[PDB]
C-alpha cells in the first residue's frame, strides 16, 4: 500500500519516531519517501541473496530473517514478510535497533543519498500530525 | 500438495497467457516462488519472483513489463502472465522454490506462440523390401510427418516392443514437425510376426496404428 | 547482471574417473549456485551458496570458487553423473550460465547404417522421403553425405540425433532426403554415406528403383 506523507508521518509520530536518537519526524518519513515511495510491500534484491523489506528496506542479511540469505545475522529477531505489513509496528520496531548500532541513520543508503544535510523538516511542512 | 503448473499452451502472437503453480502444502504464505524461462539450445533466463503474503515481486531486468505475477492465498495458486507473446516467447517455464527449508521446482509448461494450425500427422511405414543383410536383425521404422503443434507419442508394438526402439527427435520444417522412430527384432519375426507402431498426436485427438507389411 | 561463461561446452568421462567443470563471473559474485539437468525433467538444485550440497546431491560431489572462478567437481565418476550442469549467479538480477554437459565415455562403435524408399502410401500424397536411420555409434560425430544418381547432394535434408541412449552409451542418428514425387521419378540411385571415426572408408547404403 504506498501510504501517503501526513498518513505516515502522523503514525510514525504516533510510534515514538520523533527525535529518535537526534532524528526529526523529518528524516524517518523522508527515508521512507527515497528508500520505498512509501509502499509499504516494496522489496528489491542486491549483490549477495539478500532482498530490502518495506518502507524503510530492511536487510536480510544483518536485521530481519527470510530464509534464503547466506550471513543471516537477523538482529532485529524478526521474519522480514513481518515487515511487509500495512501497519508500521514491526518496521518502527526494528528501526530503533537499526538506527540504535552507533551509525545513526547512515545505515540507509537513500537517507543518506537524499536526505542528509538537507532540509529534512520540509517533509511534513504542511502536514498535519 | 505439490509445486504443480498448467498444461502446455499454444498461442497467437500478440496475446497474453497465465501459467499457474498450485504450490500446495507449506504456509503458502511465507515462501517466494520463482520463475524460470528455458529456451532449449540457449538454456534458463530467471523471470522473477512473488512473496504470496504480500504480494510483493521482484522481476528481472528484461522481463520487467513483459511478465506480471499473483498470487490468490485461498486455492494456494501463484500465476504467471506473459503479454504480448511473440514467437521468441516459445519455451518452459518452470516455478521453483529456493530457501533454506525446500528447493523443489515445478515440471514445466510448454509454450509454443503461433499462428499455425493443429494439423494431425501422416504415419508412413518403413520396410526393407530389399532385406541385405547387415546381420540377421531387422530394423523397421515409422515416419511421422506433418504435425503441429508438439508433442506425439510413438510406440511400437502398443507398448511391448521396448527394448529396441529409437524415436528421434522431432525437427520443424515447414512450420511443421517431422519424426521418425525405430524397432529392431531379430530377422525371424519380421515378417512372420507383426510390428506395429501407434502414434497419437494428442492435441488433434488423432490415434494411428500402421503395420509394418513388407 | 554478470555473464556467467561455462568451460567446456560438452566434456565426458568414463566412470570411477574425476570431473571438473568451470564457470567464470565477468564481475565477482559473492555465492555461487549449481543445479543440474537430466534429460526429461526439470533442474534440481546441487550446490548452493557456493560448496553447500542440496539434500540428496551424493557426497562424491563438491564446489569450490570466489569472486571469476567456480567449479564442480566429482571424485568418481559415476553413471549417474550425466548431465547437463549450470551455474547461476543468484544475484540482483540472476543469470543463468550456458552449461557443461557431461557424456559417460564407451568404446568407439561402428554405426549400423539403414534406408528405407519413400513409401506408396507417401508417393500418393505427391512426396517421397527417402530415411536413413544411423544406429548406435560412439564418438557422437558422424558426416552424412548424400548421393542422388551418382553424385551429387541435397540442400532439404532434415538430420536428428538422439541423446546418448542410456542402457549403453550410444549416439543414433536419422537424415532424410524429401524430394517431390516427380524429382524423385526422374532419378534412380540414392545413397546414404557415412563417415566415422571407427572406419577409414564411409558406410555406404544405396538403393535405385524409383523407375523400373
Amino acid at each position: 500500500k504506498v501510504f501517503g506523507r501526513c498518513e505516515l508521518a502522523a503514525a510514525m509520530k504516533r510510534h515514538g519516531l520523533d527525535n529518535y536518537r537526534g532524528y526529526s519526524l523529518g528524516n524517518w518519513v523522508c527515508a521512507a519517501k527515497f528508500e520505498s515511495n512509501f509502499n509499504s510491500q516494496a522489496t528489491n534484491r542486491n549483490t549477495d541473496g539478500s532482498t530490502d523489506y518495506g518502507v524503510l528496506q530492511i536487510n536480510s542479511r544483518w536485521w530481519c530473517n527470510d530464509g534464503k540469505t547466506p550471513g543471516s545475522r537477523n538482529l532485529c529477531n524478526i521474519p522480514c514478510s513481518a515487515l511487509l505489513s500495512s501497519d508500521i509496528t514491526a518496521t518502527v520496531n526494528c528501526a530503533k535497533k537499526i538506527v540504535s548500532d552507533g551509525n545513526g541513520m547512515n545505515a540507509w543508503v537513500a537517507w543518506r543519498n537524499r536526505c542528509k544535510g538537507t532540509d529534512v523538516q520540509a517533509w511534513i511542512r504542511g502536514c498535519r500530525l | 500438495v505439490q509445486l504443480q503448473q498448467s498444461g502446455a499452451e499454444l498461442m497467437k502472437p500478440g496475446a497474453s497467457v497465465k501459467i499457474s503453480c498450485k504450490a500446495s502444502g507449506y504456509t503458502f504464505s511465507d515462501y517466494w516462488i520463482e520463475w524460470v524461462k528455458q529456451r532449449p539450445g540457449h538454456g534458463l533466463e530467471w523471470i522473477g519472483e512473488i512473496l504470496p503474503g504480500s504480494g510483493s515481486t521482484n522481476y528481472h531486468e528484461r522481463f520487467k513489463g513483459k511478465a506480471t505475477f499473483t498470487a490468490d492465498t485461498s486455492s494456494s495458486t501463484a500465476y504467471m502472465q506473459l503479454n504480448s507473446l511473440t514467437s521468441e516467447d516459445s519455451g518452459v517455464y518452470y516455478c521453483l522454490h529456493g530457501n533454506y527449508d525446500f528447493d523443489g521446482w515445478g515440471q514445466g509448461t510448454t509454450l509454443t506462440v503461433s499462428s499455425a494450425k493443429t494439423t494431425p500427422p501422416s504415419v508412413y511405414p518403413l520396410a526393407p523390401g530389399s532385406a541385405a543383410q547387415t546381420n540377421s536383425m531387422v530394423t523397421l521404422g515409422c515416419l511421422v510427418k506433418g504435425y503441429f503443434p508438439e508433442p506425439v507419442t510413438v510406440t511400437w508394438n502398443s507398448g511391448s516392443l521396448s527394448s529396441g526402439v529409437h524415436t528421434f527427435p522431432a525437427v520443424l520444417q515447414s512450420d511443421l514437425y517431422t519424426l521418425s522412430s525405430s524397432v529392431t527384432v531379430p530377422s525371424s519375426p519380421r515378417p512372420s510376426e507383426t510390428v506395429t507402431c501407434n502414434v497419437a498426436h494428442p492435441a488433434s485427438s488423432t490415434k494411428v496404428d500402421k503395420k509394418i507389411v513388407p | 547482471d554478470i555473464v556467467l561463461t561455462q568451460s567446456p561446452a560438452i566434456m565426458s568421462a568414463s566412470p570411477g574417473e574425476k570431473v571438473t567443470m568451470t564457470c567464470s563471473a565477468s564481475s565477482s559474485v559473492n555465492y555461487m549456485y549449481w543445479y543440474q539437468q537430466k534429460s526429461g525433467t526439470s533442474p534440481k538444485r546441487w550446490i548452493y551458496d557456493t560448496s553447500k550440497l542440496a539434500s540428496g546431491v551424493p557426497v562424491r560431489f563438491s564446489g569450490s570458487g570466489s569472486g571469476t572462478s567456480y567449479s564442480l567437481t566429482i571424485s568418481s565418476m559415476e553413471t549417474e553423473d550425466a548431465a547437463t550442469y549450470y551455474c547461476q549467479q543468484w544475484g540482483r538480477n540472476p543469470t543463468f550460465g550456458g552449461g557443461t554437459k557431461l557424456e559417460i565415455k564407451r568404446a568407439d562403435a561402428a554405426p549400423t547404417v539403414s534406408i528405407f524408399p519413400p513409401s506408396s502410401e507417401q508417393l500418393t500424397s505427391g512426396g517421397a522421403s527417402v530415411v536413413c536411420f544411423l544406429n548406435n555409434f560412439y564418438p557422437k560425430d558422424i558426416n552424412v553425405k548424400w548421393k542422388i544418381d551418382g553424385s551429387e547432394r541435397q540442400n532439404g535434408v532434415l538430420n536428428s540425433w538422439t541423446d546418448q541412449d542410456s542402457k549403453d552409451s550410444t549416439y543414433s542418428m536419422s537424415s532424410t532426403l524429401t524430394l517431390t514425387k516427380d524429382e524423385y521419378e526422374r532419378h534412380n540411385s540414392y545413397t546414404c554415406e557415412a563417415t566415422h571415426k571407427t572406419s577409414t572408408s564411409p558406410i555406404v547404403k544405396s538403393f535405385n528403383r524409383n523407375e523400373c
